[PDB]
């Protein structure tokens, strides 16, 4: 784990974290609560891979395709992601920027959600993740739990990141509708932080420490309720409404 | 004033969110078409998402296929981009109404139109207080009675329907949301269109207050009720004749597309908004 | 008897209405939990009857 | 007697007016899957007919 | 008297036009809005309706014009204002004194 | 911090009880809040514009 | 603290317990508010008029 920061290619705040959470480390690693988060906050990180990213789609013709190929398009859903996507193709300052909601899902319970996510995954040419949200006790499936002692949990998305190679996968947000927390303060402050463009390169957890960037990522939520979701998650909310099916 | 907001400070912004500076260009009823169709809102947050949606679908159909970049958009093709009218483009358009009083109040989230309807019944002589009113509306309803019953051979009334007519009145919104009983006018007009069975004219808002005598007696705030009368589509107030002092502290902007026909006795407001009045 | 669309968040569903015009005096009777918007869409209904 | 297997939703006024109606192509996933192959909606939607 | 000093505030940082100033009856409009109560109640044209009682209010009294609307028809007594009955025992005994 | 309290440009009591925060801690920084609640509370007022 | 307390003419039946605040001493602020809440309301006693 001493040989592992150098051993994975990092972003600076991620090396110099990664090399923090080392150096707090090489004593006691079965009591000692220091070492033994700092031991796993070692391994969630750096075991995270960087440096590499997957390839990033620049072609609606393509995302037309492959999104075609799951479901069948259903004549209107499919055209506001088009929407969504070509002003992907139409960066302000040809900088990828949001400045942007992140498309949130509602619909019946019951249609191809998940279907929609991973086909996005393949027509982006990503790699699709998703976390726990949906009926969560503590932001500790959410967000951070916070450390200098273990007792803290760790990320799902730093486990999507820890699973995933690269910079930029398509975390899908499920069933946000029913994201609580036995934490004061809800993780739609985190939601509404992390989805304006800039606020993810610097954004931490309480199991994060340094600025752990997840700058270059695209994020998109389900959910499936019609009249409730927090306040602040109507801005950087992009709702699209989804039909359920009929006979044919 | 909307318009100026747009072309100044609005359309630029979203013509620089979308990265399509040197494409697209908007026209004067461009604006004031996605003014007077896609949004009656008591601000500018509507008109800065419909002004969004126009950048994302020129966005796409540049995008898909780049051959402009000096994107005319005029005010006879925008549904490619947006798609049906939400609204009226045009409340000068909504055809002679019997029981509807259009009033005029203030939701203190936006101005309103607070369309009063009354259905006169055949039957025993009685007040029915729907739309969830308190005894403000009846009472005001009652004090427009009796000043008709003091004046029943203008009207084609017979003298005695107070006996054989019960009332039943809707209220959206049943209690007064600016704290004032403001409708004065408003449920004479609607009572005596409902009453009288024929109907109140469409594009003409009013309000008012009255009393006994038949007086229409001064309102409180009648900067807000003319913007109310400005934002949702009305053209012509009708406010009481103790407020040529207010009105003159306007700022000219403001004035400038209202037709106001001051009353101080109710006959006067009652002889312009039915056209058939007895 | 009167069957009800509704859409419901939950997934969609239906309703049916059921009236029973009894013997009485005008007065009327509302039983199902039902709302006060349905009270009033009640008077407007009985009221456009009349 | 009513009519079987027409269904409905719609708005009506004190002066017995079908004022429009919201979701209605929701409506019509929720109601469609119930089979029912005559559904009558107020004129003025005919706006997300299209 | 606040908002008389304000812009007097105003009017003087524009740009000053004296040393020392002076204000009389009708350099008030100016100074503040359109006047709100007109002059004494006498002006008033008097009314064929209704007489104006002094009263009590517990912040201290005012008056209170009390119409009344002889409105032709059957032989009754309302009481608008959501009145107790205090006063139509009043209207009743002035109304026994008239008949 | 102890660089920082001089650093941070702050009033005398202020200064005062920063100095206690720093003296109830330098024995607990693993700790369950007993670390945590004097290091963030000596993060907050130096993070505060005086 | 002491000084405070015996230049206001207080009555006994104030400085008994004047007197066992001051007999309360020795222990926390910094740690606890154990001799925070001692002295600020025995400031109180000194503070007010007899």
């Amino acid at each position: 784990l001493r040989k592992k920061i150098e051993e994975v290619g990092m972003p600076e705040a991620v090396k110099t974290k990664a090399l923090k959470e080392l150096d707090r480390l090489e004593r006691m690693q079965q009591g000692s609560p220091e070492a033994t988060v700092a031991r796993t906050y070692l391994d969630w990180l750096t075991e995270v891979p960087w440096s590499k990213a997957d390839p990033e789609v620049l072609d609606i013709n393509h995302t037309r395709q492959v999104l075609d190929e799951d479901h069948y398009g259903l004549k209107d859903v499919k055209e506001r992601i088009l929407e969504y996507l070509a002003v992907r193709q139409l960066t302000q300052g040809l900088d990828v920027r949001n400045k942007a909601p992140i498309l949130v899902l509602v619909g019946p319970p019951g249609v191809g959600k998940t279907s929609l996510g991973r086909s996005i995954a393949r027509s982006m040419n990503r790699k699709f993740h998703r976390i726990s949200l949906g009926g969560v006790r503590d932001e500790a499936e959410i967000r951070g739990h916070r450390r200098t002692y273990i007792g803290a949990m760790p990320g799902k998305l730093i486990h999507a990141m820890k699973q995933v190679g690269v910079i930029n996968p398509v975390i899908l947000l499920d069933e946000i509708d029913k994201m609580s927390s036995d934490w004061r303060g809800d993780p739609a402050s985190a939601m509404l932080e992390v989805l304006d463009p800039e606020q993810n390169n610097t954004f931490t957890d309480h199991y994060l420490d340094v600025p752990y960037d997840l700058s270059k990522v695209f994020f998109i939520t389900t959910a499936n309720t019609l009249q409730t979701i927090p306040r602040p998650l109507l801005d950087r909310m992009e709702v699209i409404e989804i039909p359920g099916y009929t006979n044919m | 004033e909307k318009q100026a907001i747009a072309r100044q400070y609005l359309w630029p912004k979203q013509v620089r969110e979308s990265g399509m500076e040197g494409r697209i260009e908007v026209t004067d009823a461009a604006i004031l078409r996605v003014i007077s169709e896609y949004t009656r809102e008591a601000g500018v947050r509507g008109l800065e998402r419909e002004l969004g949606k126009i950048a994302r679908k020129g966005a796409k159909f540049w995008l898909e296929g780049a051959w402009e970049g000096l994107r005319t958009i005029d005010a006879s093709d925008i549904p490619t981009y947006l798609g049906i009218p939400r609204y009226r483009p045009d409340k000068a358009e909504t055809e002679p109404q019997v029981g509807t009083a259009q009033g005029l109040a203030w939701t203190p989230v936006g101005g309103t139109l607070l369309t009063i309807e009354v259905a006169a019944v055949p039957g025993s002589g009685k007040l029915s207080l729907t739309g969830q009113l308190g005894e403000v509306m009846k009472e005001s309803a009652q004090a427009a009675l009796t000043y008709l019953r003091a004046h029943t051979q203008d009207y084609g009334l017979p003298e005695d329907f107070y006996n054989k007519v019960d009332l039943h009145v809707h209220v959206p919104d049943g209690a007064t949301p600016k704290d004032g009983p403001s409708a004065g006018i408003t449920m004479a007009t609607a009572i005596a269109s409902a009453l009288s069975r024929r109907p109140a004219r469409m594009d003409i808002a009013m309000t008012g207050e009255v009393s006994l005598r038949g007086k229409v007696m001064p309102i409180g705030g009648v900067k807000e009720k003319l913007l109310a009368a400005h934002q949702a589509g009305i053209h012509k107030i009708v406010l009481p004749k103790d407020n040529e002092a207010q009105l003159e502290e306007l700022p000219k902007e403001v004035l400038e597309g209202l037709e106001i026909k001051l009353v101080e006795d109710v006959g006067e407001v009652l002889e312009y908004l039915l056209l058939p009045e007895p």
